[PDB]
């Protein structure tokens, strides 16, 4: 059971996580736009760009994040952007769309000029995560934990990041005991998906160097393209 | 090249 300060932290996180969702114009573009590599690619670029905005807004509200050294703030954002994008994309793919829109988004992703080297681990990861049957609290906390990863490159004050991450891990741990007492290794299973997640750093770097369609200036900045 | 992310982080 959650201590009342753990409850206050969860509630604060969830309010920030629920605050920004997927705009209707993009969602309708999934259903209604022409299907072609260039057009499919553009939709996805537009989803990724909206995600970056949402990610920065959520990150800025994480307890303690604004007290960190300004260079550390940037390193955490840059270091977590891809992983957090994949985590949100899994949530959207499994939970936040009608059955129709998921099938069509999958099709669009599979025909957007992306290599098969990258597609296969992607859908494998989405099916893996989908089989965990995560709640929205679990997605919110895992997103926060991935952002506040103290082992990113060029983080000066790693201990300071550990302190911000640890309370979120403790809460996530209690939610895995509560919502699945059936499975006492469920917490570790979740943290296993973080390992899968980290592989998308290599895959995403590869897909990026293997270009040149234009990205947005925000995407180029946060991906270092 | 901080410009966009920095703007997004610092803005109110
Ligand atoms: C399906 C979903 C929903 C929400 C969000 Cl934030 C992202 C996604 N995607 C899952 C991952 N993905 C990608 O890696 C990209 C990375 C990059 C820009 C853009 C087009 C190409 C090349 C594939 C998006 C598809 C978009």
């Amino acid at each position: 059971e959650l201590t009342p300060d753990q409850q206050t932290l969860l509630h604060f996180i969830m309010d920030s996580y629920n605050k920004q969702r997927m705009p209707q114009e993009i969602t309708n573009k999934i259903l209604k736009e022409a299907f072609s590599a260039e057009e499919n690619f553009l939709i996805l670029t537009e989803m990724a760009t909206n995600h970056v905005q949402v990610l920065v807004e959520f990150t800025k509200k994480l307890p303690g994040f604004q007290t960190l050294d300004h260079e550390d703030q940037i390193a955490l954002l840059k270091g977590s952007a891809v992983e957090a994008m994949f985590l949100r994309s899994a949530e959207i793919f499994n939970k936040k769309l009608p059955s129709g829109h998921s099938d069509l988004l999958e099709a669009r992703i599979r025909n957007s000029g992306i290599s098969d080297e990258y597609i296969t681990p992607m859908f494998s990861f989405y099916k893996s995560i989908g089989e965990l049957k995560m709640t929205q609290e679990e997605y919110a906390l895992l997103t926060a934990i991935v952002i506040l990863s103290p082992d990113r490159q060029y983080i000066k004050d790693r201990e300071a990041v550990e302190k911000l991450q640890e309370p979120l891990l403790d809460v996530l741990q209690k939610l895995c005991k509560i919502h699945q007492p059936e499975n006492p290794q469920h917490f570790a299973c979740l943290l296993g998906r973080l390992t899968e997640l980290r592989t998308f750093n290599h895959h995403h770097a590869e897909m990026l160097m293997s270009w040149r369609h234009k990205f947005t200036p925000l995407l180029c900045e946060i991906w270092d393209v | 090249d901080h410009q966009l992310l920095r703007y997004l982080l610092d803005k109110d």
